[PDB]
């Protein structure tokens, strides 16, 4: 599948979790930021490489990044 | 003041550039009716 | 078949199927067999404008194994 | 620094690298980048605010 | 060369002088360009070949229009530069870009004719350029 | 039921000052150069603002007075330019020799060579729009009738522009005035179309056909009396048209055979002009007018009687289609794009029918005589018809995204094409492939057989026949229709089917068009390039809301670039992008229709008739053995007919030589936008903003590259402009020389 790296610069905006359409992302509590939560990607075998999650992240530069890797059936988006 | 909106409309981007390029093009046209064929300066 | 999605509705109303076209949900527990998980969240957001947040996407393997994958808790 | 201090940016991956910002608010404990800097020109995403560390900035006022 | 004998001597330039096409509705605009083009250099074809060398007997081709252009072209840059210097110290500066502050643009336009006296003044004062520590750059 | 709001919008110059006042996001001020292009893009998109359909509809109806003003200014301009700057009075004396000309060129830079000698002591640009045929068909004799028409048009252009102010800024209608589509269809079919063609039927009978009959006698131009003396002095409507002394009573005693001199059914071409009979057009527009006034009494209004469209559509349902047409009333009475898709795909398809029904039946005096006019009227309205069909396909995809409703459109015929949309496309995908091999591959077959020295293995008139049986038969039915299935006619509907050769002077007005093996291939090329264009446009309509790739495509919008590089890559999935891809095939399809026309008519119709009736064509009759190979389309059409457009320097056709090269440029320029991507050009500007940052000329509005959708839109607009203008400048300089 693909590879979703989440760096430590995000603010817990929850805009990337509310944009990944296969629901790869979820918020875990983390005492760093002001909103006290960081995005996490525990289900990256479902990620389709959409990069909706990189489009919705505010921080410059992006705290979330999708590295396009080996493409299985779930990441090609094939109904067949 | 209704008249100030006409000065403020005549100085937007396409309206000023239409008038200024019309005055610019009209200078080159009326210079070329009277003094045509100026390939080079005659010295 | 794979990735069953279930939801409980307060009543019956016409929604839009992710496979193209409009169907009509029942009142009570519903069930829709879709092709991929991408359909179920694109349907699960279409339920949000109907004020329904009780949807559960399964994972029906060809052996008969049904794995509950959304939500985690 | 303080609410209204022009600073500069030294983060290379940032869009406003070696540009003049304006500190909008500084936090107290967490995040490690607790300085909100309201920039004046926008990046490609369209936003003009970001968070930066304390040692990341160069005060010019 | 190649065969840049002057146009007044050519059989070809005088053959092109007999079937003149009037440029403007002046009935002798056909004639009042060929006597003007006689001092140029027509090759074997009959057409005046311009000399961009810098020879002073051929200064009218390139030397005279070069000073004439670079005065007008360095004008338009200097007017467009000095306006953008002015609007940056204003309230918004983006409205004054698309929607021209005509009260500020018009003093800058009249100012311009000492732009060589101003650009050399800006050059020697070190206010023409900017510092490389103050311009945004790409990661290497 | 007229209810009208009183002064909704104050007339002020307030909003002319700030630009982009219409959208809340766009009015906050520019930050990049993206704002500059979104102002001109979201400008006339009145639907994005609110949900108030009452407020949007008032803007739409008032802007429609704006487009009526600029057409009338254009139209009265063409009459005024034809009044002063034309040779119309010298054209009437000899239309066989004097060329139609307007647009005298100012003489400044040597462009006075474009004022070439058209005949009649007049120097100007030989026009091809055919306005001299229209004005003679209206019966205009002198210049003063053109002045009062053009000055009358400028007054009529001012009433449209005043009412657009009035019906928006002063007295604007409510919502329910617009949704009276039964009341709209009754006024627009009767008063606009029926009474418009009844009044125009009164203009041929009392005015035009008396003048055009005196013209065919060859009397004079000045000696023909003024057309209001035909109404006063009734003795001149009885020297010609003798069935006129009986007066008005044979209309009301049903003695309509008394009017057989000036409401004829001659059915053919006038042998003097090569146009239609003016008496046939009189009985046409009268019989047209009776049908529209009857059929406009159909829909129900305030007086009880009449059909109801919500009750017509809901009865027509069957066993296959479930609820049938139940629910399509609410789509067409609430959404403006559903109306705009319907009124544009069927007016664009109408415009192509007009082009076919005007080259074979030339409706104007001396229209088929001038080959330079008749070629350009066809090829004009072909393209105008083709853009509108793509537009109806565009604004139907916009309906599916914004205005489609699942509750109304449940199990009706709109819903039942989205269930089987995979069966629609994949069966259409097969026919586009089937027509690709068995129509174009028969040219590749013939290219190779002639190159291999095997001419006996070709699909030609000599070697292997492919005769169009089903169109050679229909021509034989329409040839034999006078005396048979329509006994009252004399000649056929046109001479394109059968009949004989009608010569006007020397030039052929119309000759029987014989279909053969080359005509079989090129009519099945046409079916190929049209079914592929339908394949792209309908796929953008059916897959507008979702697909198997993107289950929530309507969530993103009508016009979005992609959904990222994932799923293999999802760029150009939107409904906008299928309109983008169909504009090329529309360009591809219509360019062959106008190439089929421009070389069949020159090889097999147009030409000069000798004394004994021998018809000597323009290209010598070479469409038969050369329009079967792609070498023959390149040699004998593109190469051989361009010898008048590129050799035209130092003459009056010099501008068509410059527009031929200048349009090859703009076509090639468009490929920089199509091939490349946005993310290259944004990186390049970052290295140019640096050199603009260094010398302190940094703009406050940041430069950005054109967006992904705009870079496609610029690349297709510059593509269609340079590709059509190549043909525009190629058709003119070829046919203004051999005609
Ligand atoms: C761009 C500005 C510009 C300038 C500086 C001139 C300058 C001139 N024009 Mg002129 N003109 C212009 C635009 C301009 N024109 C435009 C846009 C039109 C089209 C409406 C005309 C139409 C025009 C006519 C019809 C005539 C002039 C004439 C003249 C000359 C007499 C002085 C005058 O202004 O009148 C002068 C050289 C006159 C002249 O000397 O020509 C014989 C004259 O008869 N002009
Ligand atoms: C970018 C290249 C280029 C260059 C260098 C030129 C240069 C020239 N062209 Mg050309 N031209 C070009 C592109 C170019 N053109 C294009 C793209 C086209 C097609 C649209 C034409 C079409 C064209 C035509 C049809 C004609 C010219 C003419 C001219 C000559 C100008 C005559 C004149 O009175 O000006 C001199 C003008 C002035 C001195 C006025 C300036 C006064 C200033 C304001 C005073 C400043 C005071 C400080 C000049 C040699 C004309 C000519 O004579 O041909 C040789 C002519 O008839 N050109
Ligand atoms: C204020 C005006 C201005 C000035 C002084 C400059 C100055 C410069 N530009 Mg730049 N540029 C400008 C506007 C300006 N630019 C605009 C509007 C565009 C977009 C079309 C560009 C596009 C551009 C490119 C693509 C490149 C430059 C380059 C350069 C440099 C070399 C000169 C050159 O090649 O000219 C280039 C000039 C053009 C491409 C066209 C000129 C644009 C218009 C015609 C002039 C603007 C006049 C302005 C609107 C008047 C406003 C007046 C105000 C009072 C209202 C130099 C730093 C080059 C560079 O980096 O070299 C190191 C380079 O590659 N510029
Ligand atoms: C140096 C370039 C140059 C310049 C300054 C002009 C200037 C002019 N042209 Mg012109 N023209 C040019 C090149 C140029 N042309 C070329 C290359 C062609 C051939 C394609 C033409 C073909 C042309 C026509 C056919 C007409 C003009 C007309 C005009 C005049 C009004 C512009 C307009 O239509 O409004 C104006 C004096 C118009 C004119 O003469 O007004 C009566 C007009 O009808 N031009
Ligand atoms: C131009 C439109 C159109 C067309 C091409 C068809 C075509 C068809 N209809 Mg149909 N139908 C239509 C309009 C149309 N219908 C409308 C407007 C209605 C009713 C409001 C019906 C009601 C209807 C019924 C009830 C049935 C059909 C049937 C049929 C099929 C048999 C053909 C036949 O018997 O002759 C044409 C038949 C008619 C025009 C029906 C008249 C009743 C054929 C596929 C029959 C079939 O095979 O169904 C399985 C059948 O049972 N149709
Ligand atoms: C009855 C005619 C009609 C009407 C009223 C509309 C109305 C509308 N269309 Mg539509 N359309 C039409 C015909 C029509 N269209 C046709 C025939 C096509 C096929 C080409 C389209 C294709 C189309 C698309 C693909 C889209 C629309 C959109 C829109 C909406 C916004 C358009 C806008 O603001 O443009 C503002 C005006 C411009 C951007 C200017 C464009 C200039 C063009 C590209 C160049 C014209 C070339 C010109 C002839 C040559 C100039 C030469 C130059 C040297 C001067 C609006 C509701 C858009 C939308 O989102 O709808 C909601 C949209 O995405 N339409
Ligand atoms: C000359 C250029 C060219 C060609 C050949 C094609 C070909 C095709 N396009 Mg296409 N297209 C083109 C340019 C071209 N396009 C451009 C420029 C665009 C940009 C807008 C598009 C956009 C486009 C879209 C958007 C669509 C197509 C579609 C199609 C297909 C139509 C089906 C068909 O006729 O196939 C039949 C094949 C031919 C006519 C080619 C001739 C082949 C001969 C007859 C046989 C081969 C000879 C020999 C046996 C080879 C074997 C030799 C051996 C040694 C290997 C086909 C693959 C449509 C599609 O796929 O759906 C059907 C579609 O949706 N194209
Ligand atoms: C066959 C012509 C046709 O229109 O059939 C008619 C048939 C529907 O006929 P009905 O009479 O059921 O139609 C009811 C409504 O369509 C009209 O009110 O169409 C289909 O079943 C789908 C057509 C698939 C077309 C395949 C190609
Ligand atoms: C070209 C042109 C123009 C002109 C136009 C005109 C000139 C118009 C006219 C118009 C007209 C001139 C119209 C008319 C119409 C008519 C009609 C529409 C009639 C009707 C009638 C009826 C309907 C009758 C009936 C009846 C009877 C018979 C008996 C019984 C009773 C009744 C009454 C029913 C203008 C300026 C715009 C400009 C543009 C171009
Ligand atoms: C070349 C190119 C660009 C760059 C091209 C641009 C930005 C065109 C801009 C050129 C005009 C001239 C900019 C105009 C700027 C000012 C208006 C100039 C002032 C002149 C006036 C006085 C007339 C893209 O942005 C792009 C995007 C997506 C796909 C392909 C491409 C692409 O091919
Ligand atoms: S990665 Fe982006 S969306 Fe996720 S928490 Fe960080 S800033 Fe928010
Ligand atoms: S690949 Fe990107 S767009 Fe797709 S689910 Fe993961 S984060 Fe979201
Ligand atoms: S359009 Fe460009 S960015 Fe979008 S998916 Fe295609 S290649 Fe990627």
């Amino acid at each position: 599948s693909h590879t979703v790296k989440i760096y430590d610069t995000c603010i817990g905006c929850t805009q990337c979790v509310r944009a990944c359409p296969t629901d790869v992302l979820e918020m875990v509590p983390w005492d760093g930021c002001k909103a006290a939560q960081v995005a996490s990607s525990p289900r990256t075998e479902d990620c389709v490489g959409c990069k909706r999650c990189e489009t919705a992240c505010p921080t410059d530069f992006l705290s979330i990044r999708v590295y396009l890797g080996a493409e299985t059936t779930r990441s090609m988006g094939l109904a067949y | 003041d209704q008249s100030s909106y006409l000065i403020k409309f005549i100085s937007t981007a396409p309206v000023a550039a239409t008038i200024w390029l019309t005055i610019t093009a009209g200078i080159l046209i009326e210079f070329n009716r009277f003094f045509p064929d100026l390939l080079f300066h005659p010295l | 078949e794979k990735y069953a999605i279930t939801w409980t509705s307060p009543k019956a109303q016409v929604f839009e199927l992710p496979t193209g076209g409009a169907a009509t949900m029942h009142e009570g527990e519903n069930l829709l067999y879709i092709a991929r998980k991408e359909y179920g969240i694109a349907l699960g957001g279409q339920l949000r404008k109907f004020k329904i947040t009780n949807y559960k996407i399964y994972r029906i393997l060809p052996s008969g194994e049904t794995t509950f994958i959304h939500p985690a808790d | 620094v303080q609410r209204g201090s022009k600073v500069r940016i030294l983060r290379p991956e940032s869009y406003w690298f070696q540009d003049v910002g304006t500190v909008a608010s500084v936090d107290q404990s967490g995040i490690k980048y607790p300085v909100i800097v309201r920039f004046d020109k926008v990046n490609y995403a369209g936003i003009n605010t970001n968070n930066f560390a304390v040692d990341e900035l160069i005060e010019v006022e | 060369g190649a065969d840049l004998t002057p146009c007044a001597e050519n059989p070809a330039f005088q053959a092109l002088a007999k079937n003149a096409r009037n440029t403007t509705a002046d009935p002798q605009s056909g004639q009042k360009r060929f006597e003007r083009y006689s001092q140029a250099l027509c090759g074997p074809e009959g057409y005046p070949h311009l000399i961009v060398d810098g020879r002073l007997d051929r200064a009218g081709d390139f030397l005279i229009p070069s000073i004439l252009f670079l005065y007008i072209a360095g004008w338009i840059g200097w007017v467009g530069r000095a306006y953008l210097q002015a609007i940056k110290k204003d309230s918004d500066t983006e409205q004054k870009e698309i929607q021209l502050d005509l009260g500020i643009a018009l003093p800058i336009i009249a100012t311009g004719f000492a732009w060589p006296a101003a650009a050399v003044k800006e050059l020697l004062s070190g206010e023409l350029t900017a510092k490389d520590s103050e311009i945004t750059v790409s990661p290497r | 039921r007229v209810i009208v709001d009183k002064d909704p919008v104050p007339t002020s110059f307030e909003k002319w000052a700030q630009p982009g006042h219409f959208d809340r996001t766009l009015a906050r001020g520019p930050k990049t150069t993206t704002w500059i292009w979104n102002l001109h893009a979201l400008a006339h998109d009145f639907d994005t603002h609110t949900s108030d359909l009452e407020d949007i509809s008032r803007k739409i109806f008032a802007a429609h007075f704006g487009h009526l003003a600029v057409v009338t200014i254009w139209l009265s301009g063409m009459i005024f330019h034809g009044a002063k700057f034309s040779n119309y009075e010298a054209w009437l004396s000899d239309p066989l020799n004097v060329r139609p000309s307007a647009q005298v060129v100012w003489p400044i830079v040597g462009q006075d060579i474009l004022n070439g000698d058209v005949g009649g002591g007049f120097h100007g640009i030989q026009i091809t729009s055919g306005l001299f045929q229209v004005w003679r068909g209206w019966g205009i004799t002198n210049s003063f009738q053109l002045y009062c028409t053009a000055i009358g048009g400028l007054v009529l252009a001012g009433l449209f522009l005043f009412a657009g102010w009035f019906h928006y800024h002063k007295r604007a209608p409510k919502l329910e005035w617009f949704q009276n589509v039964e009341s709209m269809l009754n006024h627009h079919l009767q008063v606009l179309l029926g009474c418009g063609s009844l009044g125009w039927a009164g203009h041929l009978i009392h005015v035009s056909a008396p003048i055009n009959k005196l013209m065919d006698a060859g009397v004079a131009v000045k000696d023909i009396p003024l057309p209001h003396e035909f109404i006063l002095n009734k003795s001149l409507l009885i020297d010609l048209f003798p069935g006129f002394a009986a007066g008005l009573t044979p209309f009301f005693t049903l003695n309509w055979g008394q009017y057989a001199d000036f409401l004829t059914f001659k059915g053919g071409l006038n042998p003097v002009t090569g146009g239609l009979w003016m008496t046939d057009i009189a009985h046409h527009h009268l019989a047209i007018a009776v049908v529209f006034i009857i059929a406009g009494h159909q829909y129900r209004t305030n007086w009880g009687i009449g059909h109801s469209i919500k009750e017509i559509l809901e009865n027509h349902k069957g066993p296959f289609t479930g609820e049938g047409h139940k629910g399509l009333y609410e789509n067409l009475t609430t959404s403006w794009h559903a109306q705009l898709a319907t009124n544009l795909a069927f007016l664009g398809s109408l415009t192509i029918i007009i082009a076919h029904h005007m080259y074979a039946m030339p409706p104007y005096p001396y229209l088929a005589t001038d080959y330079a006019t008749q070629l350009c009227i066809f090829t004009h309205h072909i393209w105008i018809g083709g853009f509108l069909i793509v537009g109806g396909a565009a604004h139907a995809a916009i309906f599916m995204v914004r205005d489609y409703d699942p509750v109304v459109n449940q199990n009706n015929v709109l819903d039942r094409v989205i269930r089987h949309r995979d069966a629609i496309i994949s069966h259409l995908n097969w026919v586009c492939i089937f027509l690709g091999f068995h129509s174009f591959g028969l040219y590749i077959h013939n290219d190779t057989m002639r190159a291999l020295g095997r001419p006996q293995d070709m699909f030609s008139d000599t070697a292997i026949q492919l005769q169009p049986v089903f169109a050679q038969w229909v021509q034989n039915l329409h040839t034999l229709a006078p005396g048979g299935t329509a006994p009252n006619a004399l000649e056929p509907v046109s001479y394109a089917f059968g009949g004989g050769v009608l010569a006007v002077g020397g030039k052929v007005a119309m000759m029987p068009i014989a279909l053969g093996t080359a005509d079989f291939l090129i009519h099945h090329i046409h079916a190929f390039t049209i079914h592929v264009t339908v394949l792209i446009l309908l796929k953008g309509v059916l897959f507008a809301r979702s697909s198997r790739l993107i289950p929530d495509k309507a969530n993103l919008g009508f016009r979005f670039p992609c959904d990222g590089p994932g799923r293999g890559g999802t760029c150009q999935v939107s409904g906008w992008d299928h309109v983008f891809l169909g504009l090329f095939w529309m360009y591809n399809s219509l360019s062959i229709v106008i190439f089929h026309f421009s070389w069949k008519m020159q090889s097999d119709v147009w030409g000069t008739v000798d004394a004994a009736g021998n018809v000597s064509h323009i290209t010598g009759g070479n469409f038969a053995q050369s329009a079967i190979t792609i070498n023959g389309w390149l040699r004998d059409f593109l190469w051989a007919q361009a010898s008048q457009v590129i050799n035209s320097y130092g003459s009056a056709l010099s501008a068509y030589g410059l527009m031929f090269l200048g349009a090859h440029f703009v076509w090639a320029f468009s490929l920089m936008f199509l091939f490349s991507g946005r993310g290259y050009w944004q990186e390049l500007i970052e290295s140019i903003v640096w050199a603009h940052n260094k010398l302190k000329v940094a703009p406050a509005i940041q430069p950005r590259a054109l967006s992904i959708t705009q870079g496609r839109a610029v690349g297709v607009a510059h593509y269609l402009l340079g590709g059509i203008a190549t043909t525009w400048a190629f058709f003119h300089a070829h046919i203004l020389s051999v005609g």
